């Protein structure tokens, strides 16, 4: 039903590891897209994708522009019951 | 069940005769046979000798026509129309009565009676087309369907390909993918090296380079051009005409010279519609 | 010259033969398969025309490999006297009329070109060898044979 | 230990030819001009039943039935068939039934026809191992129209229907012709409804015919009415016949039913240096029509039909089956040849201008037996099954037996009976022409030179041409073979290998073959071959630089 | 977002890195580069493709 915040935790951080524009070692588990990593907005819609690729679950448009760090997009899957 | 006698009793009767054992010979003995699979009536080929299983529509997708419209009507939708029609206002559109009367002609439909056309293309052979040059390993293929809009092909296909040896093979072989049907081959000396056209009944095949892909920039332009709409006629006509204070009566004068490539994909339309 | 050898008018060939090509005595062919020339009917047409000897050197011996035309077969179903150089020519050579001789030199990249020649000769082929020459260098070896 | 293996390695001496230095006896020489001879023709005791039979006691002979009265299946089976109790007319369709009366009755053994050319081994098995054996000819079922009619024609000749008097089940022999043997007599339940039936699809399926063919036939034999009209011809019956066989050969091939059947198989009736004698022996065959769909004259001696190594290609020719309705799709091959042409042209001409002795000509011919899906038309694949541990051939389960024995016939009647082969003969002689390759090899009458070739075959050369055979006979692992040949193969053994997978259709295989052939003249032609962008993509194997830019034909010669 | 999502459900032969890197251009340099009433157009024009099924881009 409800995935725990780990495993959440561990499938984002890959995808912003193996991301084309952040690197390795400047992410961290409490990090800003557009502050503590340097990305654009335009850039923050392509890691919220990136995110809903391997999520299988569908993300509103309200709601995916309140995602704006790592943070918010491991509670947001950890609450949404559509976590595959 | 076998309408014929017992292959065991006939063989009863051969062996006195044959002396030997046969054993596995049906298999050698099919070996060498060919079953051609049958094929379904009305299962039809596409220009490539590709099986079509994906329907399509005669008509265009911009129309309004009552026909394609499926939603049943109602008593109080048509009540509450006619108490909003009850206040009689123009169209946007320059001439009011000749875009009343297209209205009226494309509800009634009968502009795709007159535009009835199945000659259309199939996306079966824009498939192929995008595996052959996948094969070819060309980057950054872009299929674009046309169909619709004010063109001359159902199908744009674009391809960037690095040096002109690539464009000729990819050239070539998009041109042996249609020798099933085509009737000529491809120019054997190149007049431009940076861009090549490949004729595919009405699907064009486009192959380019990096920077004269980025100039042309066709993809795009197609991709922003809206679809044919027969209230488009109905705007004021434009002639590029200089009067005494830049204005025409009848007319319009609008220059593109000083608009870009993009702005002027973007603003075509826009600019009719507006003045 | 046979079974891909380098060409003649190579510019290596030509500096280590100086002027060996244009000479008038000896001539020098080059039988190429791949041109129309059947170098073994050619070779056992001068075998029994002139009634000559064959004789073989390989600077390496073959290897004990298995062909792969006998699986082939199988599939689609279902020995060489070696005589030292001195001493063959003690044996050959001491009779008042001795036979010509086709001497065939090569070098065994494949270590099968024996059995290959064996195969593709009448008149069984004889292997000449050095005995305490065994294994040596191919420049050496071919001058002495 | 192999006839094959033993005609390659010691061959037959026929004629010798002295020299100073030996006497090349083994030459495989022309055959000398045929002479018609006037003089020469050309056709070149009552059993124990029969005896009963006449006495009356034919019943008492039948071994199921009662000592006076005929059996009681048999009796029922005539019963139904005179009566159709158990199952305006067209008479493609209709099946009649001539019942036979006692003192009408034919009893006797199976007689060959005075023109049928076997063997006593091979009548023999074609009469199931005893001659001597008699059937009782009681009814006849089904007519099919005359060969030398139109083929989409009312039957005139009916079919016969034997019963063998001494069995333990109840049999019928369904036999289409006097040119079937009772080794293809269709052995059929003593059922009405079988028998009905057995012969309901051989009169569908002339129906069948009938209905696709009748009006091109009608249009040819107008065509052939105008013809004779425009050349002053005399205008008859039998001149409309012989002037549409004669078209025959001027119907033109892309409108052929070559494809009118979904079934078909490929077999290999040796090589001749003159096919068309054998193309005169499958056109004088009883069971085939004398009016083919189609028909090609091979002419060696013609300009566009001169046997290359990018020879002009196959003459192609389409026979239709009397009583089956299958087709027999005879191809020459004259594309097979691996050796490459003179040099010099002249010096050729000189060598061979006065010769009065010319080498035999290695040319191949197939056919394709092209047949429908059949249930009871081939007769059961135990008919075909015995046919071919029989006569050691490999046939379909469903062949039709028309076709199975027409081909037999030809094959017999030309003389190349241990040339008809298919896949196992075929793959039997690759393997002893690998043996023969893997033997010294015997000397010509002059060696091969680039210059001055040979025009003897050798073993290579002979290698390579089964090599495309067993390619052309639709071997399901032709590829593997070729992989496993190649590496072992010499240049014209290589040539064939090519040309084999260009048969087969593994373009990438053929890419590879020519990029590993060595540059020379074979390379050359194994290029020119195949229609092609340019020749670099062939035999470049890495990308060539050309302008700081590399090609790639791995596409275009992939699958 | 809506473009991108459309595309990567309905773009079946256009490579879908190389339409993210169209859009991705058009949005960071056209619009930069034009006006900003050319900047609207473009939008309209954008939410239309995405109303119309990217303009016909199959
Ligand atoms: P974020 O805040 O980091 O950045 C947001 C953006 C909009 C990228 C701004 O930083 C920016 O770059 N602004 C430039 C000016 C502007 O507002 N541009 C808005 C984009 S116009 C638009 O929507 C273009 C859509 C056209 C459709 C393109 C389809 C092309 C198909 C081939």
């Amino acid at each position: 039903y409800l995935l725990n915040k780990d495993d959440v935790l561990t499938r984002v951080l890959e995808v912003v590891k193996n991301f084309e524009k952040v690197d390795a070692s400047k992410v961290t588990p409490q990090s800003h897209f557009v502050n503590d990593l340097g990305l654009n907005s335009l850039d923050v819609v392509e890691v919220v994708f990136a995110i809903e690729q391997e999520f299988i679950l569908d993300i509103p448009d309200h709601d995916a522009e309140k995602i704006q760090s790592i943070t918010d997009a491991v509670e947001y899957i950890s609450q949404n019951p559509m976590a595959k | 069940e076998s309408d014929f006698v017992d292959l065991q009793l006939d063989d009863l009767t051969n062996a006195l005769g044959s002396a030997s054992a046969r054993r596995e010979v049906g298999d050698s003995s099919e070996l060498g046979v060919v079953r051609e699979n049958d094929i379904p009536e009305g299962q039809v080929f596409s220009r490539l000798n590709i099986p079509i299983s994906s329907h399509q529509e005669e008509q265009r997708t911009n129309s309004r026509s009552a026909l394609r419209v499926s939603a049943s009507d109602t008593l109080e939708e048509t009540i509450q129309q006619p108490t909003s029609t009850g206040s009689k206002q123009p169209l946007p559109y320059d001439d009011e009565r000749f875009a009343d009367m297209l209205l009226e002609m494309e509800v009634e439909g009968s502009l795709d009676e007159t535009w009835q056309d199945g000659r259309k293309a199939y996306i079966e052979d824009v498939k192929e087309i995008l595996e052959v040059l996948r094969s070819l390993k060309v980057r950054d293929i872009c299929a674009i369907d046309v169909s619709n809009k004010t063109s001359n092909f159902d199908y744009m296909l674009f391809g960037t390909c690095e040096g002109p040896r690539h464009i000729h093979l990819a050239a070539w072989a998009v041109q042996e993918a249609d020798a099933l049907k085509r009737v000529c081959k491809i120019r054997r000396k190149q007049v431009d090296h940076t861009w090549e056209v490949v004729p595919v009944g009405r699907i064009i095949v486009n192959l380019m380079q990096e920077s004269l892909r980025e100039e042309l920039s066709l993809e795009r332009k197609w991709a922003v051009t809206k679809c044919m709409d027969p209230l488009s006629v109905a705007n004021a006509p434009v002639s590029e005409g200089r009067s005494v204070k830049a204005h025409g009566l009848w007319t319009l004068t609008l220059n593109l010279q000083d608009l870009e490539d993009f702005e002027v994909d973007y603003c075509k339309d826009v600019l009719l519609t507006q003045v | 010259a046979t079974n891909h050898c380098a060409d003649l008018y190579d510019h290596r060939v030509i500096r280590a033969a100086r002027g060996a090509h244009f000479q008038k005595a000896v001539p020098i062919y080059t039988l190429k398969e791949e041109d129309g020339d059947n170098v073994y009917g050619m070779l056992n047409h001068i075998l029994q025309r002139n009634d000559l000897s064959p004789v073989c050197f390989a600077a390496r011996d073959d290897n004990d490999a298995t062909d792969e035309l006998d699986d082939l077969v199988r599939q689609l179903r279902s020995a060489v006297k070696r005589e030292t150089l001195s001493d063959y020519c003690r044996n050959n050579f001491t009779k008042s009329d001795a036979k010509g001789q086709l001497l065939m030199v090569g070098p065994n990249h494949k270590r099968n070109s024996v059995r290959r020649w064996s195969k593709q000769l009448s008149i069984p082929v004889t292997q000449l060898l050095l005995d305490e020459v065994s294994q040596t260098d191919a420049l050496i070896a071919f001058s002495v044979v | 230990c192999s006839p094959f293996l033993s005609s390659l390695l010691s061959p037959v001496e026929t004629v010798p030819l002295h020299d100073v230095t030996r006497t090349y006896s083994t030459m495989d020489v022309v055959d000398p001009p045929a002479r018609y001879n006037p003089m020469v023709p050309n056709v070149e005791e009552e059993g124990p039943v029969a005896c009963a039979h006449k006495n009356g006691k034919l019943w008492g002979v039948f071994e199921g039935s009662e000592d006076n009265k005929p059996p009681a299946w048999f009796y029922r089976l005539c019963k139904d068939l005179f009566y159709r109790t158990n199952s305006g007319v067209d008479p493609y369709v209709w099946i009649p039934f001539n019942l036979l009366d006692e003192a009408d009755y034919h009893v006797g053994p199976y007689r060959f026809p005075s023109t049928a050319t076997y063997t006593h081994e091979q009548r023999t098995l074609l009469c199931l191992g005893d001659t001597r054996r008699e059937y009782v000819h009681f009814c006849d079922s089904y007519a099919f129209p005359g060969r030398a009619q139109i083929p989409t024609s009312v039957g005139t000749c009916p079919s016969k229907l034997y019963v063998n008097p001494k069995q333990q089940q109840p049999v019928v022999y369904i036999q289409l012709s006097n040119d079937i043997p009772p080794a293809m007599w269709l052995p059929v339940k003593g059922t009405a409804a079988s028998v009905r039936r057995v012969l309901a699809e051989f009169a569908s399926m002339a129906a069948l015919h009938r209905d696709w063919h009748h009006d091109e036939f009608m249009e040819r034999h107008a065509t052939a009415v105008r013809m004779l009209e425009l050349q002053r011809l005399p205008a008859g019956e039998g001149d409309i016949l012989r002037y549409m066989a004669y078209d025959a050969r001027n119907a033109q091939f892309a409108f052929a039913p070559i494809r009118e059947f979904p079934n078909q198989q490929e077999f290999f009736l040796g090589e001749h240096d003159d096919p068309e004698k054998l193309m005169e022996h499958v056109d004088l065959c009883p069971l085939l029509f004398a009016i083919p769909h189609m028909r090609t004259v091979v002419d060696l001696h013609a300009e566009h039909m001169i046997p290359t190594i990018a020879g002009p290609g196959v003459a192609t020719s389409l026979y239709r089956c009397i009583y089956s309705k299958a087709l027999l799709f005879v191809q020459v091959h004259l594309s097979s040849e691996v050796k490459l042409p003179p040099q010099d042209p002249e010096a050729f001409k000189f060598m061979w201008k006065d010769s009065q002795v010319l080498p035999k000509m290695r040319i191949p011919v197939f056919v394709r037996v092209v047949w429908p899906t059949n249930e009871r038309m081939s007769g059961g694949g135990g008919l075909l099954r015995r046919f071919n541990r029989l006569f050691g051939t490999e046939f379909a389960s469903d062949i039709p037996v028309d076709a199975a024995m027409a081909l037999l016939y030809v094959m017999q009647w030309s003389g190349h009976i241990k040339d008809f082969l298919g896949v196992r003969g075929m793959r039997q002689r690759l393997a002893d022409l690998l043996l023969a390759s893997q033997q010294p090899e015997p000397t010509k009458l002059y060696p091969g030179t680039r210059e001055i070739p040979n025009p003897e075959y050798t073993v290579a050369e002979r290698l390579g041409m089964h090599v495309q055979y067993l390619a052309q006979l639709h071997d399901p692992d032709i590829s593997l073979t070729i992989q496993r040949l190649l590496p072992v193969a010499s240049a014209p053994v290589r040539m064939g290998c090519a040309k084999a997978a260009l048969i087969a259709g593994d373009r990438e295989l053929f890419r590879h073959i020519v990029s590993s052939e060595p540059p020379g003249r074979m390379q050359t032609y194994m290029t020119k071959l195949v229609r092609k962008r340019k020749t670099r993509d062939l035999v470049d194997a890495e990308p060539r630089l050309l302008e700081d830019q590399y090609e790639f034909a791995a596409p275009l010669w992939t699958k | 977002r809506r473009l991108l999502k459309a595309g990567h459900q309905q773009l079946l032969v256009t490579d879908k890195s190389y339409y993210a890197r169209k859009v991705r251009h058009e949005f960071e340099v056209t619009a930069r580069q034009t006006s900003a009433r050319v900047r609207g157009i473009m939008y309209e024009r954008g939410q239309w493709l995405v109303e119309n099924k990217l303009g016909g881009i199959v």
